[PDB]
């Protein structure tokens, strides 16, 4: 259930990958290796608060995780997003033992 | 989702809801027992919704599984969100079908510009 400000539907959004120094600019001293930055640097188009851990999906593969920002779909603050392309050996390994 | 569209119903149909009473986080199916998902929407206990569209609404291609298990990446940093990532799997396999299916790993990582997916039902 959606309670007071979710939508009911799911909402579906074309973005792209960020450079990663696009991505450490919006964002000095919090990024990480394990961080990507998808979106807009002019604002207006981005994820927000309820779509945390939801896909980002390139070329058929999972490439993001809907991790945080400064606030939602504002200028020069986009989306960063867990880097998958870091953890298919834990994901693999992980499911593999459990 | 911020700007965004709404998806064509059961398009995106690895998509995910994890629910503790309402939705509160999303989710990807890999395989039909495990949902990755981010480790700061970390539950004790969670309800995954697969086959979802309009989450308020009993549509007919709903599976509700609880989590027999909710991994946290072992380095995630709570306080700079590092590591953020999760691993739920469920307590029986969901059904795949047209409706509930599995996305792939990545073969590597993705080059800057290039076009992505994103989907949730988070704050519009
Ligand atoms: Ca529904």
């Amino acid at each position: 259930s959606s309670g007071s400000s979710y939508p009911s539907l799911l909402q579906c959004l074309k973005a792209p990958v960020l450079s990663d120094s696009s991505c450490k600019s919006s964002y000095p001293g919090q990024i990480t290796g394990n961080m990507i930055c998808v979106g807009f640097l002019e604002g207006g188009k981005d994820s927000c608060q309820g779509d945390s851990g939801g896909p980002v999906v390139c070329n058929g593969q999972l490439q993001g995780i809907v991790s945080w920002g400064y606030g939602c779909a504002q200028k020069n603050k986009p989306g960063v997003y867990t880097k998958v392309c870091n953890y298919v050996n834990w994901i693999q390994q992980t499911i593999a033992a459990n | 989702i911020v700007g965004g569209y709404t998806c064509a119903a059961n398009s995106i149909p690895y998509q995910v809801s994890l629910n503790s009473g309402s939705h509160f986080c999303g989710g990807s199916l890999i395989n039909s027992q495990w949902v990755v998902s981010a480790a700061h929407c970390y539950k004790s206990r969670i309800q995954v919704r697969l086959g979802e569209h309009n989450i308020d609404v009993l549509e007919g291609n709903e599976q509700f599984i609880n989590a027999a298990k909710i991994i946290t990446h072992p380095n995630f940093n709570g306080n700079t969100l590092d590591n953020d990532i999760m691993l739920i799997k469920l307590s029986s396999p969901a059904t795949l079908n047209s409706r509930v299916a599995t996305v792939s790993l990545p073969r590597s990582c993705a080059a800057a510009g290039t076009e992505c997916l994103i989907s949730g039902w988070g704050n519009t």
